[PDB]
């Protein structure tokens, strides 16, 4: 105990501790609250959403992504992906990562949320995060980069494999990509979010440097944090003496919007003649037939968005699943700040397929208030999920301020998907069927279905 | 110079060993004030 | 909730650890020395 | 006083017994050894011994 | 009186510590040989005299605060080096408690 | 969520010396190199030597408790926190080279 | 490239590791005088995940039935005596939830994720499938070709036929080697309705079920309704308890054709019950993992001796340098599989498969195999803190969610009995000894016989005796 | 040294249960005046296996229906552990 | 059969059972119909080799400590007589 | 054991203490403080016993040639 030459197991019980006819127990408080946001006074801002878990996760969102390329710099966002988790001028890869990662935290591949930013996320234990050191990681790497040749050399063969690999491995991944790219046919978002072949050679430090300068601001910069209390993260994020070494600057970027085209409609690769064939599919064609959809600008219609998917989700898949399911088809609703897509991806897809999916979506169209009530507790289900997960709370949080710039927690979602109306899941399939339809194609054959044979 | 302490209060060093309390010590975990209050929150 | 450290403080313990006085004899309500043929050794004899 | 009631509550507690005392159903220690030592894996050669050996 | 320390190092048969024992005092051969008469029972915690005298304890082990105190690290040596022990500790702590009353 | 309530970005880094350079370059100036002498640099480079240089003097400082002028500078830099006193690693030795 | 590197020069701050311990309700647990066990985590909530959790994986066949426990799997969803197909879809769609049948070598599990409100009628469902459940040959015979379908698909994926690939190594002449959907010869001919019957028979009987409930749930309500339907179960035979030898050697398929070298080398380790199942699970946390995108940000002595490599100059004296182009290694992780008898400990090594009759996997597995002979005579109490904070954190990333608390629970109260309270076991991880550690690496790494499994470029990946003669030095 | 808790054995078509753990034991010589020994049987514990077992006593010799707890091996023993009172 | 207004199984037959397109087929030159010329195997059956070459399990050796002592004794007389010689 | 200088420095007469930055071991050659740890005899004996091992162990080389 608080002695010399005593024995430290010499301590009794704590005095939070009772003794209550027989067994003990333990007296604490209370904690937590809901979502909470705030903004620096140099413009970067900050959201937190606190559950009670042990477990926290602390995401730098950098505003760059496919939205603000254009034709020359197609790609680039790819790589300032990894430039700048790379040395930088203050902090090398080796003294942060390792540094983080011998603390006992999980630093994950950065990734692009919504074609339109950049996340740097960290998991680990609250406690962990919450020191000062942390963000002060970050700050080094997104206020004081370097961009090294041999660094850029180093990122244009991360690029290259990445585009190869989710082409080989990731054939659905591949086909939005492809989707997005003839959807939006002129406008932002209609970008690739993978390097072209001709820009692998194209892009240098130099480019690099230019990008970074026209993109700084504090603007730019967002925190997100869903088990870290929040003032602790902002006793965080500005105790950094870095912070205080940065030219002080708000500066914003803004992209237009888009429009929908995709189409009738077709990437051609002779996969077979591409990739060897045991450990990969290379006998298939991947068919996106898909329909313009409410973003989330307007939270009721992003409601009915949602019970209409996961209604035309539940409606495909099995219901009973087994271990070795295959994956044959997808149900996707890629929502976006005022336009979005829902559709149905699959292999040696059949015009009776996409005839029977458009009919299915027309009939929930039709749908009654008492019939909607099923699919409504199906995406309430589904909502749950989402709000009982950090790392879904997180990637919630993250989409609705990346593309509103209003955050949203999961469980705001799940009020709003029990206020759903039949009324507004018409008006939503109305607006769906009343413009043309995404018959992307991609993959290689030339039986695939054509628009003309379903309309 | 290794941990050095701060300030001269008390520690239980072979010459002081201090007082002991034996209410502390038998009634562990257990409050006094049902005894010495009995019947009050 | 944790004050200066006093001699007197709530925090003390009896000092039953460190000897102070090696060589004496244990006084007071005893039992008789009894002896046995077989029985198990008592704890507090001379004999293990 | 609350010593002298809780030293008649005991005195009249012991009158029925005490478990060394009532208990029928007990295996004998060296059985249970014999068992421990043929059965379990020791905890220093992270193996299940024969028997009880010195070294 | 006396910590083993870490069993698993000292339970081999050769070893530096018994070769210096051998060589200095402490160890030889009549410890290899004869482990019966030398070491014997050994010096160590009973688990069975402290299963006898627990359960030959009324329900003063219940109604004591020993468990407790700073010292439930010393519970099995007095458990088992005190006969007796809880009902005598019940009473030391009843009569605490009738003192504060 | 629809307020965002508006917090200082670096109340910490306020009252804080922010010129480069600062006074203590000043005081602690070094304009003719090292500080020590031909001799005095042959004689701390070595551990045995090291006490002779001190025992030489019969009542001086030690071997821990002496600092040198650039020493004193890094102490007076670091000591008041000027914003752009940007830490220095001290060389880290391994075992073979201690 | 003219920007300097402040990094270099700078005196970096280290964060320090500093655990949360939020107390988490217990988890109940009850056991019917059949020996059926309950198991129950409650927390505030709103949806919960009910299964049965059933201890009879793919471990028990013997090549004349294999795959029998997967057909069984895909037989329980095709109608029970009171429902059919049919009603149990338009059951599970009316209460808006999906069930999902895992099937493992030693585990498997049917869940359900409901709201609170549809618990009884998801046990009912589950006890309908797992006990009434009729299984005729008629249907046996229309789930032959998706089974098929399934075992083509499934030896599609790279990583999990080389799992199959080491067990079938390690574990020769039991079913612990065998593949969990069995060899196409069986799929379309041999599994018949008396294999089922008598694997259903023998494998499903009370002592070997748990009924698992996690999230907002009623303990007492779940003991009820096991009582109810899950009564009535035998108690069958004890599980059976043989012998697995493990067999140390080599299973290598070649495929030039291949992007990418896929490489296990693993070593015999005791079971997940014996009392060094936290040790080896420091160990694996202690040799770590490395992904490609950290380049040379290697948190652990194994990884970065083997990626340093690739960074070095190799300047000599007597010799010209010779750097690698660049690092070629995708990725690097340390796994453990145990069962209730053995275990596999190793690690798990993907790269490019490089120049033909090149040096790189000649040194990836010389670093990799110095380091084991390293950990096996030495560890370092930094290194050691390090494992033991990130085996703190990896246990606690696994319980995210209701499902994957169940998972956890069912698998528990499987193989130790009960789940083990997470203070409890933090309480054994801070008791443990670096020189334990050391011992625990030194008995098993040391001198020993691996099983490696390979699949790619075989040209340039050493041969077994090679690496045999590498878990040991001269020096010692 | 870390070894297992105690616990007990339970037989049960003979139905008959006793205690047992793991006993250090150490060649014998001179003592520390200074030192009370921890508790061994039951590493880094306050001692309650000893008030467990007093209170499961009346549970096992009654007869308890074990039928939920791990098995000896092949034999007819299985394990009840003593880091909680036993009810049942 | 329709849950909530829609007969989704129907459309689950209709649309989440597409159809699997496999491996080419390979058309056999009539030479190669026997068997033996489009091996499957080596010279050895598992059975085979389950039966004669892998040694007698020790249930209380898992770990082959017969195997290696035996064989590091049986290397020691050779490197014996090479020294002496 | 750990040095006292800090008490000693800020105490009552810390002119006293001024000879503690020459070439002076503290222990032996300097005033000693109303706060300073309690010196005891053999101080390896002294800080084994309350931890129940005796001074010297036999498996450490250095400890058996001592
Ligand atoms: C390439 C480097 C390989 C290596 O690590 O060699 C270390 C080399 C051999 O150690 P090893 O590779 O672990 O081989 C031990 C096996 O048990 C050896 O057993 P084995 O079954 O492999 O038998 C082959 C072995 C011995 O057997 C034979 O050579 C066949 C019998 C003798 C043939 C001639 C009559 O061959 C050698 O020792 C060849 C030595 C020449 C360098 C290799 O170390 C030494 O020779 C001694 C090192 C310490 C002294 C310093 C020597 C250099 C100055
Ligand atoms: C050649 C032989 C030289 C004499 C014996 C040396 C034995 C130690 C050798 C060694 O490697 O020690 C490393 C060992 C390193 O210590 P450590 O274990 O790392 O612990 C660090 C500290 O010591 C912290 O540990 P500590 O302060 O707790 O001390 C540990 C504790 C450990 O001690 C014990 O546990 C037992 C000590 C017993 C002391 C007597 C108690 C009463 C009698 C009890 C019954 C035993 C009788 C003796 C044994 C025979 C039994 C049949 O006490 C000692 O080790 C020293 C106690 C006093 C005995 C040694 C006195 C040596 C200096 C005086 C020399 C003149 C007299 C001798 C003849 C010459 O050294 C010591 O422990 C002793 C300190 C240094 C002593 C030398 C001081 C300078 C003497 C200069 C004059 C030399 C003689 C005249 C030469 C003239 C020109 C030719
Ligand atoms: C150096 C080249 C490489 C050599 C590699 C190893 C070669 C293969 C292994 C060796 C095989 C032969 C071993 C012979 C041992 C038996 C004889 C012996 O030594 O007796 C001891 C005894 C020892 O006698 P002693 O005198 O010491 O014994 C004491 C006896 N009292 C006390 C009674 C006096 O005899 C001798 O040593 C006699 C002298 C040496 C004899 C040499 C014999 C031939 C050696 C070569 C044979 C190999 C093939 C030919 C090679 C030719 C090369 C040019
Ligand atoms: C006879 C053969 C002797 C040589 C063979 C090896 C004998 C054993 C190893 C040598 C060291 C003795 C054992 C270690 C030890 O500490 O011994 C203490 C011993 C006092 O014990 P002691 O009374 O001898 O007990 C046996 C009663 N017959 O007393 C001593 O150690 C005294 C010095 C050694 C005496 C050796 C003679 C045999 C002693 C038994």
């Amino acid at each position: 105990a608080l002695g010399d030459s005593i024995n430290p197991n010499q301590v009794g019980v704590g005095d939070n501790v009772i003794r209550v006819n027989g067994r003990l127990f333990e007296v604490d408080k209370v904690q937590e609250k809901g979502l909470k946001t705030s903004v620096l006074d140099n413009g970067t801002k900050v959201i937190t959403l606190d559950n009670g878990g042990s477990v926290a996760q602390l995401t730098f969102l950098y505003k760059d992504g496919p939205v603000y390329e254009n034709i020359f710099n197609a790609g680039i966002s790819s790589f300032m992906k990894h430039a700048l988790t790379k040395d930088g001028l203050t902090s090398s890869e080796y003294i942060t990562k390792t540094f983080l990662q011998k603390a006992g935290i999980i630093v994950h591949e950065p990734t692009v949320v919504n074609k339109s930013a950049i996340a740097f996320t960290v998991e680990g234990f609250r406690d962990t995060l919450a020191q000062p050191a942390v963000a002060d990681k970050f700050w080094q790497s997104l206020l004081f980069p370097r961009f090294s040749p041999e660094n850029v050399k180093e990122v244009k063969r991360l690029v290259e494999l990445e585009s190869k690999e989710t082409k080989r491995d990731s054939p659905f991944a591949y086909l939005q990509d492809i989707l997005h790219k003839t959807a939006f046919k002129g406008s932002p978002l209609g970008h690739t979010s993978f390097v072209p072949a001709y820009n692998l050679g194209y892009i240098d430090s130099n480019k690099l440097f230019d990008r970074w300068d026209a993109h700084y601001g504090f603007g730019n910069i967002a925190v997100i944090a869903t088990n870290i209390e929040h003032e602790a993260v902002l006793a965080a994020i500005t105790d950094s003496a870095w912070v205080a070494r940065a030219h002080n600057k708000v500066g914003g970027v803004a992209a237009p919007a888009s429009k929908y085209s995709g189409g009738e409609g077709y990437d051609v690769v002779h996969r077979a003649k591409e990739f060897d064939d045991q450990f990969t599919d290379v006998y298939s064609t991947y068919t996106a037939y898909a329909f313009k959809a409410p973003g989330r600008s307007n939270l009721k219609e992003h409601a009915a968005s949602l019970v209409i998917a996961q209604a035309l989700s539940n409606a495909v898949s099995p219901v009973l699943n087994t271990s070795f399911a295959p994956k044959r088809l997808e149900v996707f609703y890629q929502a976006y700040d005022t336009v979005g897509l829902i559709g149905l991806s699959s292999v040696q897809a059949s015009n009776a397929q996409l005839k029977a999916f458009k009919a299915a979506l027309s009939k929930i169209g039709t749908l009654s208030e008492a019939d909607l009530a099923v699919h409504k507790s199906a995406a309430l289900l589904t909502a749950y999920g989402n709000v009982e997960s950090w790392r879904a709370t997180q990637a919630t949080l993250i989409d609705s301020f990346n593309t509103t710039g209003q955050p949203l927690s999961p469980l705001e979602i799940v009020s709003a998907i029990k206020a759903v109306s039949a009324d507004t899941v018409k008006s939503v399939v109305a607006t769906m069927l009343g413009s043309p339809a995404t018959l992307v194609h991609h993959g290689d054959s030339p039986c695939a279905p054509t628009l003309d044979a379903l309309q | 110079l290794g941990h050095m302490r701060v300030g001269a209060l008390w520690q239980s060093n072979a010459n002081s060993r201090g007082l002991p309390n034996l209410l502390k010590e038998v009634m562990a975990a257990e409050p006094i004030y049902p005894y010495t209050h009995p019947g009050l929150s | 909730l944790h004050a200066d450290p006093i001699f007197n403080g709530s925090k003390v313990v009896r000092s039953i650890q460190m000897m102070r006085s090696y060589h004496r004899l244990p006084v007071g309500p005893e039992p008789p020395h009894l002896k046995i043929r077989g029985a198990p050794l008592h704890p507090w004899s001379m004999y293990t | 006083s609350p010593l002298e009631k809780a030293i008649a509550e005991i005195n009249e507690e012991i009158k029925s017994g005490t478990p060394w005392d009532t208990l029928k159903n007990r295996a004998d220690p060296k059985e249970l050894h014999a068992l421990k030592f043929a059965q379990l894996p020791h905890p220093i050669t992270k193996k299940v011994e024969g028997k009880f050996k010195y070294f | 009186g006396t910590n083993p320390g870490d069993i698993a190092l000292n339970s081999k048969r050769f070893t530096v510590g018994k070769f210096v024992a051998w060589a200095c005092g402490g160890w030889g051969l009549k410890d290899w040989i004869f482990p019966s008469l030398f070491i014997g029972r050994g010096d160590g915690p009973d688990f069975d005299r402290i299963v006898k005298h627990t359960l030959q304890s009324s329900s003063a082990i219940e109604k004591v605060n020993w468990f407790d105190s700073p010292f439930a690290c010393y519970t099995e040596w007095f458990v088992e080096h005190f006969p007796g022990f809880f009902d005598s500790r019940y009473r030391f702590e009843m009569s605490a408690k009738t003192i504060l009353a | 969520k629809r307020e965002w309530h508006v917090v200082p970005a670096t109340k910490k880094f306020a009252d804080v010396p922010t010129e480069w350079p600062a006074k203590e370059h000043e005081r602690f100036a070094l304009p003719y190199g090292p500080s020590e002498g031909r001799i005095v640099s042959f004689m701390r480079a070595s551990r045995i030597r090291n006490r002779l240089l001190f025992t030489l003097n019969p009542t001086g400082y030690t071997e821990d408790t002496y600092v040198t002028k650039e020493a004193l500078r890094r102490q007076a830099l670091a000591e008041s926190k000027n914003l752009w006193y940007l830490p220095e690693r001290p060389v880290v030795a391994d075992q073979l080279e201690t | 490239m003219t920007t300097p590197s402040l990094s270099s020069i700078l005196r970096h701050t280290r964060p320090i590791f500093k655990e949360t311990l939020r107390a988490a309700r217990p988890t109940l647990q009850n056991a019917l005088p059949n020996g059926f066990r309950i198991a129950s985590e409650s927390k505030d909530g709103d949806t919960c995940t009910v299964g049965v959790w059933i201890d009879a994986g793919s471990r028990w066949e013997t090549e004349k039935n294999n795959g029998v426990a997967h057909f069984l799997e895909h037989m329980n969803f095709k109608g029970t005596g009171k429902r059919s197909r049919q009603d149990i879809e338009f059951g599970m769609e009316k209460m808006g939830a999906h069930l999902n049948a895992y099937t493992s070598r030693e585990h498997t599990c049917y869940y359900v994720k409901c709201f609170k409100k549809d618990v009884p009628e998801a046990v009912d469902i589950l006890a309908d499938i797992l006990l009434n459940s009729k299984r005729t040959e008629q249907d046996l015979d229309a789930e032959r070709q998706t089974i098929v379908q399934e075992k083509e698909d499934v030896e599609a994926r790279i990583d999990e036929v080389l799992m199959d690939h080491l067990h079938s190594a390690a574990f020769e002449g039991s079913g612990l080697g065998l593949s969990i959907l069995g060899p196409l010869e069986n799929i379309q001919k041999s599994i018949t309705k008396g294999m089922i019957d008598d694997f259903v028979k023998t494998h499903y009987t009370g002592p070997r079920m748990a009924l698992v409930g996690s999230g907002a749930v009623d303990h007492g309500q779940l003991c009820d309704l096991a009582s109810k339907y899950f009564g009535a179960l035998p108690t069958g035979q004890p599980k059976p308890s043989g012998f697995t030898r493990f067999l140390g050697g080599d299973k290598r398929e070649t495929n030039q054709l291949n992007p990418l070298t896929h490489v296990a080398v693993a070593f015999q380790t005791p079971g997940i019950s014996h009392p060094d199942a936290i040790k080896i699970k420091v160990l694996e946390q202690l040799l770590g993992s490395y992904s490609r995108d950290k380049g040379e940000a290697a948190y652990s002595c194994f990884a970065r001796a083997i990626v340093m490599d690739f960074y070095d100059p190799k300047v000599g004296q007597f010799f010209r340098p010779n750097k690698a182009g660049h690092n070629p290694i995708h990725s690097l992780n340390a796994f453990w599989a145990p069962y209730s008898d053995v275990g596999l400990l190793g690690f798990y090594a993907i790269a490019e498969p490089g120049k033909s009759y090149g040096h790189e996997w000649e040194n990836i597995l010389h670093y990799a195999m110095r380091e084991l002979i390293r950990v096996s005579r030495n560890i370092s109490e930094e290194e050691f803190e390090r494992a033991k904070n990130q085996l703190k954190l990896q246990t606690m990333l696994q319980l995210d969610g209701t499902t994957n608390i169940a998972d956890d629970i069912g698998r528990q109260v499987l193989s130790f009995g009960a789940r083990v309270p997470l203070a409890s076991f933090f309480e054994q991880l801070d008791a443990i000894s670096r020189e334990d550690l050391i011992r625990v690496a030194h008995e098993y790494f040391y001198d020993k016989d691996p099983v490696v499994a390979v699949i790619g470029d075989t040209d340039n990946v050493p041969e077994y005796d090679a690496l045999r003669a590498v878990t040991y030095s001269v020096d010692l | 040294m870390n070894h297992e808790r105690p616990w007990v054995f339970l037989n049960k078509v003979t139905g008959k249960w006793g205690a047992c753990g793991w006993q250090p034991f150490w060649k014998a010589t001179s003592q520390s005046l200074n030192y009370i020994p921890d508790n061994f049987i039951a590493l880094r514990t306050n001692g309650s296996w000893v008030r467990n077992l007093w209170q499961s006593s009346k549970v096992l010799d009654r007869g308890l229906n074990a039928s939920g707890y791990p098995t000896v091996g092949t034999t007819d023993w299985v394990r009840i552990p003593l880091d909680a009172p036993l009810e049942a | 059969n329709a849950v909530g207004g829609l007969a989704t199984s129907q459309i689950r037959d209709l649309v989440g059972n597409p159809a699997k397109s496999g491996k080419p087929v390979v058309k056999m030159p009539p030479y190669l119909k026997p068997s033996q010329l489009r091996p499957s195997r080596g010279a050895y059956s598992d059975e085979f080799v389950r039966e004669n070459y892998i040694k007698a399990a020790d249930p209380e050796d898992p770990y082959n400590y017969r195997s290696r002592a035996f064989t590091y004794a049986a290397k020691i007389p050779m490197w014996a007589g090479l020294l002496a010689g | 054991h750990g040095s006292n200088l800090y008490n000693r420095v800020h105490g009552n007469l810390p002119q006293l203490y001024v000879e503690q930055l020459y070439n002076t071991d503290e222990i032996l050659d300097t005033v000693p403080h109303s706060s300073d740890p309690v010196h005891h005899m053999f101080p390896k004996c002294a800080a084994a016993s309350p931890l129940g091992f005796r001074p010297y162990d036999n498996n450490k080389l250095w400890d058996a040639f001592v």
